[PDB]
RNA sequence: UGAGUGCAGAAGAGGAAAGUGGAAUUCCAUGUGUAGCGGUGAAAUGCGCAGAGAUAUGGAGGAACACCAGUGGCGAAGGCGACUUUCUGGUCUGUAACUGACGCUGAUGUGCGAAAGCGUGGGGAUCAAACAGGAUUAGAUACCCUGGUAGUCCACGCCGUAAACGAUGAGUGCUAAGUGUUAGGGGGCCCCUUAGUGCUGCAGCUAACGCAUUAAGCACUCCGCCUGGGGAGUACG
């Protein structure tokens, strides 16, 4: 089961700790059976609508390969605590 | 659920009940448990102060930890077992020291599962943490409001609040009964309702069923006598007669609001009711 | 007229390329319908999706 | 299902190799199938129209069941207890 | 009293038994405003075109006290008042520097009223 | 050969739980700023100088998901429309490995069944029975207007109805053509063919209207139902 996340970092991260969640993020992508395809970052990128008076923002696509789900489900879980992240989407292929 | 019982009887007639399916054991932890006398609304004076209670079983109190400060080691829940001082269940945690304390048990708190607490922890339920650290909009109970001293906002069964958002310092929680009050963040609390969610539909069907929790029965103004209640007294049966229905006291009681004004929270308290 | 994707021999659209789905968008970020466009009905459904799920992470506006 | 399990399964109660539709294997087939809907709804107890097809592929499995027992009784005992769905 | 901002916004709204021409800074603050009604129009004359160029004439002539030169026109809702009210406003002795016809059109929302049989 | 399985493919608002999003309405608080707003065939009640409405910012909360959208699709029907994940059913085409009539219909029975309604417990923005007021009118316990409770919303149960309509039962087969569309397949943009979906139309049928390869035709099988109108879908059970 191929699967592809997207998600959007806050543009007032500095880029230490930026780093640091998109490497928890692969991590917990990753370690919980699964594998990472390709591991992929676009840049600060526009925004088509305000978030929170946000304008721009990053991206971060994670394509994975994986079954039993247990992983994406705790994407979305610490996602939605995380306040340094805005969007997730995951996207079955 | 709850058990509806049969109507052999005219008291069991309209009876429902618990079936008592979240409890694991019975028989409690020796080492926690202390006595409980009965007061009875007995005032130091011995004076009967508060009406409607006494002559109910007796009860030996529970020892709970309402302010979590064992943090960083991680618990795990052995039995959930029934208190009687209070209308939810609770749990005994068994932290990785080897030490057993009990605590309000939410809903969805299993066996063998894992507590921890701290600033650091999961927002898994169970686990105690600050309202700095517990995001917007996550349902919680067990508010403490004054940094040390234990939770007394969220205790009941199934109740909970709601994380809003931050004044800086302080914290909005829209608490049950729909009164925002802004909360200090240091203030621990926990996250999810309080279990024994269908304590409320339980409906008792006797008089005995409530003279065994130490409820005395409730005698109604208009049947006492004048010397005795101002609704009381006349010939017949009398209605109220009087712009206001008054209290055995002698002060109103519908409508009339009873509180504080000059109270340190009444900055500390956005919206009422 | 004519379909797009079948012209191009494309079968499969992502919610990505918006240097390829804003073409298919009015000036207020309106779906286009079929008779303007000229595809078909198959991709013209992909396109639903994949231009709401671009909406749904901002990389194409609502208006 | 999948393909997986479901050769797993007509490998075991085919009569022969290249047999994948008699009835033993469909009848087989079917009760993987039900089990599988039951143990959906036990959950999602409220998919009526999943529990139709449930409903069509028992009356499918009896009809074939009918009518091994009509052809050989030896072989439909045998599968019920291999089964265990009586 | 007095007040110098050179740039601002105009807020047409228009309906079938009102217009309201409404002047504003470009960040929503309020110079003035005009209306058929406060020009004294009742009935079926709220209504026309002609009070909604007459609104649009006193409030310009209102703002222009506050040196008013070019104005941004923010349209709402239906009527046959908006056009008038524009033309008018390129008459009041103000630049117009942008239209927007934006009007509250949701994504299949709350229920709406019933329908009127007369 | 029919009916079913398998293998390779296709489409799909089919269903169920959770999760995310944006436009709009309402409400609140703050700023600006002042004379009405709203509504009408026309007016008034209502709100408003205690600063409304307009406007900008922000927030809370609930509901439905514009454009795509189509005589389009799916579903046994009822019904299903944002997006996503998890679970799940059924159908179509091609093949011709596989079983070899296993099929059709189906009384009793069982179960699903719009909307309203009911019970419990939550929720509660909009809309809106009843209700109040204004207006209209000979009168108006109506239309129209301002408001506005149940209710509409969620879960678990119950009811078990509808112009629940294609007013056309299900299954199978034969009977001219033409033209659009949906998902497929084979051949060389065109041809041919499956299963659906619309229009026009010959034979035939029909009391006429009209149906006409999606029959209301030709025939066979099974089920239910009608036997003048009212009383009466009433009464007793
Ligand atoms: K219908
Ligand atoms: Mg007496
Ligand atoms: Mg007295
Ligand atoms: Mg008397
Ligand atoms: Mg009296
Ligand atoms: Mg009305
Ligand atoms: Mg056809």
């Amino acid at each position: 089961r191929t699967y592809e996340v997207m998600y959007i970092v806050r543009p007032n991260i500095e880029e230490d700790a930026k780093k640091a969640l998109v490497e928890r993020f692969n991590g917990i992508l990753a370690t919980e059976g699964a594998e990472v395809l390709e591991a992929k970052d676009w840049g600060k990128r526009r925004l088509a609508y305000e978030i929170n008076d946000f304008k721009d923002g990053f991206y971060n696509i994670v394509r994975v390969k994986s079954d039993n789900n247990k992983a994406t489900d705790e994407f979305q879980r610490l996602a939605k605590i995380s306040d340094d992240i805005i969007r997730y989407m995951v996207i079955r292929e | 659920a709850i058990k509806k019982y049969k109507p052999i009887t005219n008291g069991r007639r309209n009876m429902t009940s618990l079936d008592f399916a979240e409890i694991t054991k019975t028989t409690p932890e020796k080492s926690l448990l202390k006595p409980l006398p009965k007061k009875a609304g007995r005032n130091n004076q011995g004076k009967l102060t508060v009406r409607h209670h006494g002559g109910g079983h007796k009860r030996q109190y529970r020892v709970i930890d309402f302010k979590r400060n064992k943090d960083g080691i991680n618990a795990k829940v052995d039995s959930i077992q029934y208190d009687p001082n209070r209308s939810a269940n609770i749990a005994l945690v068994v932290y990785a020291d080897g030490e057993k304390r009990y605590i309000i048990a939410p809903k969805g708190l299993e066996v063998g599962q894992i507590v921890e607490s701290g600033a650091e922890a999961d927002i898994k339920v169970g686990n105690a943490l600050p309202l700095q650290n517990i995001p917007v909009g996550t349902v919680v109970h067990n508010i403490e409001l004054k940094p040390g001293k234990g939770g007394q906002i969220a205790r009941s069964a199934g109740a909970s609040a709601q994380v809003l958002g931050k004044e800086g310092k302080y914290v909005l929680i829209r608490l049950r009964s729909g009164e925002v009050r802004m909360i200090l963040s240091t203030c621990r609390a926990t996250i999810g309702q309080v279990g024994n969610l269908q304590h409320e539909l339980v409906n008792v069907g006797k008089a005995g069923r409530s003279r065994w929790k130490g409820i005395r029965p409730t005698v109604r103004g208009s049947v006492m006598n004048p010397n005795d209640h101002p609704h009381g007294g006349g010939e017949g049966r009398a209605p109220i007669g009087r712009p206001s229905p008054m209290s055995p006291w002698g002060k109103p009681t519908l409508g009339k609001k009873t509180r504080r004004g000059k109270k340190s929270s009444d900055k500390l308290i956005v919206r009422g009711r | 007229k004519v379909c797009y994707f079948t012209a191009n021999g494309i079968t499969h659209i992502d919610y990505k390329d918006t240097e390829l789905l804003k073409r298919f968008i009015s000036e207020r970020g309106k779906i286009l319908p079929r008779r303007v466009t000229g595809t078909s009905a198959k991709y013209q459904r992909m396109l639903t999706t994949a231009i709401k799920r671009s909406r749904h992470m901002a990389l194409l506006p609502y208006v | 299902i999948s393909q997986e399990r479901k050769n797993e399964i007509i490998k075991e109660y085919r009569v022969h190799e290249t047999d994948t539709g008699s009835p033993e294997v469909q009848i087989a087939v079917l009760t993987a199938e039900i089990n599988a809907v039951n143990e959906h709804l036990r959950t999602h107890k409220k998919d009526h129209h999943s529990r139709r097809g449930l409903l069509k592929m028992v009356g499918r499995r009896r009809h074939l069941l009918n009518y091994l027992r009509s052809k050989d009784i030896q072989r439909y005992r045998e599968l019920i207890k291999s089964l265990g769905i009586r | 009293v007095k007040k110098n901002i050179e740039n601002g916004v105009a807020h047409i709204r228009s309906t079938f038994n009102n217009t309201i021409v409404t002047i504003t800074d470009e960040f929503g603050n309020a110079l003035s405003w005009s209306s058929a009604g406060a020009l004294g129009f009742k009935g079926s004359k709220k209504s026309t075109p002609f009070a909604a160029q007459m609104a649009s004439e006193t409030a310009s002539k209102s703002a222009m006290e506050h040196g008013l030169k070019t104005v941004e026109v923010t349209v709402k809702g239906p009527g046959p008042g908006r056009e008038s009210a524009i033309r008018a406003l390129q008459s009041a002795g103000l630049e117009v520097t942008a239209i927007r016809d934006v009007t509250p059109v949701p994504h299949n929302g709350c229920r709406p009223p019933k329908r009127r049989r007369v």
